[PDB]
DNA sequence: GGTCGGTCACCGACC
DNA sequence: GGTCGGTGACCGACC
């Protein structure tokens, strides 16, 4: 869905982020051991 | 969240009711006192335990039940999945009990808890909603169908927050983000490199938990697709006289009237009654999959034959949707403007 | 209070109404959006300087009127006395100008109050009563009808009880009371017995009228009484005897019998709760005649089912008796029709 | 009637022995007060 | 009749 | 315990 948080945040950050590579990175581990 | 089966017993004004819910339009006819609103509150309390019309649990149970004790089946599916929840709430021996079980393809019914507290945990985990985004949103109760419409900005963008996102994951998040920094503090080339870390998180964290951020943006980003199909509905139901939009700073949601501005409780009955109904059935067009039903208990009583006649309209042509829509009302009027019906009088369904 | 006449310019919903309200029943009747809540809202403003929608008195100011200002005059009787208010807000200049006039037998207009605050406090001076007081008993307004019947016992008793005592000759009274007191132990053989048998007497009559636990107490319960015995009364007449009604401030406030099972009233249908409330509003309204001569009832008849409503509004029919100022607000036909003097409102003027 | 003064006394009346004289001195209060 | 200022009375405090 | 201090409500005058 178009309405999903992550993959909007995926793209709030795009917008207002350069460094958003490592950060989205981060973001992935995160919710990976939230997913554990 | 799909309703499938209700079983009711001695809650409120019912005696005894059992109803398959189905995709489509169904309308609970039905005089005053004859238990149209508690056939409402039964799914509320399957689900949160909770009702609308009292405090304490107990005032639920049918005073006139000779055992004292009112018992609940509601059967639900989620996602695929299929869920059971049965309860009964004792008067006499002052005893609730409450178990949600798994209904799984083989038919054998896997415990996931069992009693009033961890139930209504598990429900708001399977759901991602808590009550009060339940009953503000597509769940909307007599007397309440514009709540949503005149509150507060804070509030407003809670309960759709909620709906769009899940408040397990982000508690985690939140929580497990804090850990590492204060484990990357705790340590005291590596404290350099330990330092860039804490401030990388720190960036992490600002623009996703800062209010003040992304929950701003998101809230704004939902409203806009919700906003556009209320425009819409309110450009057929009025003749392009009403415009709303959201507006946080102006109040919350904030009402053009030929151009001009008003806020939402600028409004009258019949207005407020007709922009909270097309503004519910577009939080629920925009949230099926998450939020699968949609119930409204007597609006439509506030509004003229006109705009009676033109809401009916508009909601019929929901009939399409693979939704459970219910709505209720004693109104014979709007009533027979649909097709499938369940009359309740006296506490049971009749003919 | 005795509604006689009201004019209306660019407040809320309205553009130009001139009405003179008579005797027994008026039907207020027009579609969603005719303005007949904002005339309803417009007697409470120039009265009180509040309306029930917003918080702000600029916005009451209908924003389609060309020079941004609302106009009030209403004008009224109250215990044989005749008063004028008339209300300007200008919503361009964030500008509230009130005034209240005597209206001499011979008619000149003599004046009492001329700030919306002075205006404020002479009028709950002469009416009686403070601002909730009035929208919780006999001007009831759209989807506040139930609010007396759910409410909180305290609040109950402080509204009721609020119609029926004087704020103002009580404050007075017992500051006097105060100062008499002070005086006779300031001066301090038969004499004495005198200033200071008198000084007991006074103190033994402040203890049973200011000790909360005294009169004030045993006052609200027999008002009380008189207003439930009526509310009984027509509980009887339209529920067959069906539902009872009492009040116990440790159960939480009114309480309802069903064929003698006690139940609060939260717990009602939205049904059971409007035709039960109108009781207790009617029997208020009996009740308070003479200090409260008006009664105005908008958007209380909508979850009502059509046994119900038939049974409410020829009930309702049995008022027009009465001398007072009685008006009901409706977009339902149906039951506008019941009555006999409709008073029909569309795009904020009245019509036919 | 149901007027808070009609009321009191008939409340003073049925506890207390000295009323009249607590009345009369009532009744010159609410008259002082009156005039003011 | 509104506003603004003066004074006196009363409770608080420290003497 | 009595005396000194400050603040709070009523009143008359002036706008
Ligand atoms: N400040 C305002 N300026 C201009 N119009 C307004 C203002 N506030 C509200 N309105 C509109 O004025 C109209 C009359 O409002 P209202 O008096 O509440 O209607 P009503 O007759 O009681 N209708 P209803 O309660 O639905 O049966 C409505 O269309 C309002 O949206
Ligand atoms: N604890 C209780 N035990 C038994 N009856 C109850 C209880 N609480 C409420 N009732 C009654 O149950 C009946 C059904 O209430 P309800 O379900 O809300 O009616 P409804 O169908 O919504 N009528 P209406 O709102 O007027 O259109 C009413 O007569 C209530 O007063
Ligand atoms: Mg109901
Ligand atoms: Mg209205």
């Amino acid at each position: 869905d178009k309405l999903d948080y992550f993959e909007l945040f995926k793209e709030y950050l795009k917008k207002r982020e350069e460094n958003h590579e490592k950060l989205l990175k981060i973001l992935d581990e995160l919710l990976d051991e939230v997913k554990k | 969240m799909r309703p499938e089966r209700l079983t009711v017993r001695n809650f409120l004004g019912l005696k005894n009711v059992d109803i398959e819910f189905q995709s489509g339009i169904t309308v609970v006819e039905g005089p005053n006192g004859a238990g149209k609103s508690s056939l409402f509150e039964a799914i509320s309390f399957a689900l949160f335990g909770n009702g609308i019309r009292y405090p304490n649990s107990y005032d639920y149970v049918n005073r006139n039940a000779v055992d004292g004790t009112a018992r609940l089946v509601f059967q639900f599916e989620r996602g695929g999945k299929r869920y059971e929840i049965i309860r009964e709430i004792n008067a006499l021996q002052r005893k609730h009990n409450a178990k949600l079980s798994e209904i799984l393809e083989n038919g054998k019914k896997a415990a996931i808890a069992a009693k009033p507290t961890s139930v209504k945990q598990e429900v708001e985990k399977i759901l991602g909603i808590e009550h009060r985004t339940f009953i503000r949103t597509v769940f909307l109760p007599q007397g309440e169908i514009d709540k949503l419409l005149i509150s507060p900005p804070s509030e407003i963008t809670e309960i759709i927050s909620d709906v769009f996102q899940s408040k397990e994951t982000l508690e985690k998040l939140e929580k497990l983000l804090k850990e590492k920094m204060k484990k990357l503090e705790n340590e005291i080339k590596k404290l350099k490199e330990m330092s860039d870390e804490y401030n990388n998180l720190d960036l992490l964290r600002k623009y996703l938990f800062d209010k003040s951020n992304f929950s701003r943006y998101f809230t704004g980003r939902v409203l806009e697709a919700v906003l556009k199909r209320t425009k819409a509905y309110l450009d057929i139901l009025t003749n392009g006289r009403f415009d709303i939009d959201f507006d946080d700073e102006k109040g919350g949601f904030i009402i053009k009237d030929w151009g001009i501005e008003r806020p939402a409780r600028g409004l009258s009955g019949g207005e407020r009654a007709l922009i909270s109904i097309s503004l519910a059935m577009s939080l629920a067009e925009v949230a099926s999959g998450r939020l699968d039903a949609f119930f409204i208990d007597e609006g439509f009583s506030s509004l003229d034959t006109e705009n009676k006649e033109k809401i009916a309209s508009v909601l019929k042509e929901l009939e399409r949707l693979n939704k459970v829509i219910v709505f209720i009302t004693h109104d014979r009027e709007f009533s027979e403007a649909f097709d499938r019906k369940l009359r309740i009088t006296g506490g049971v369904v009749v003919n």
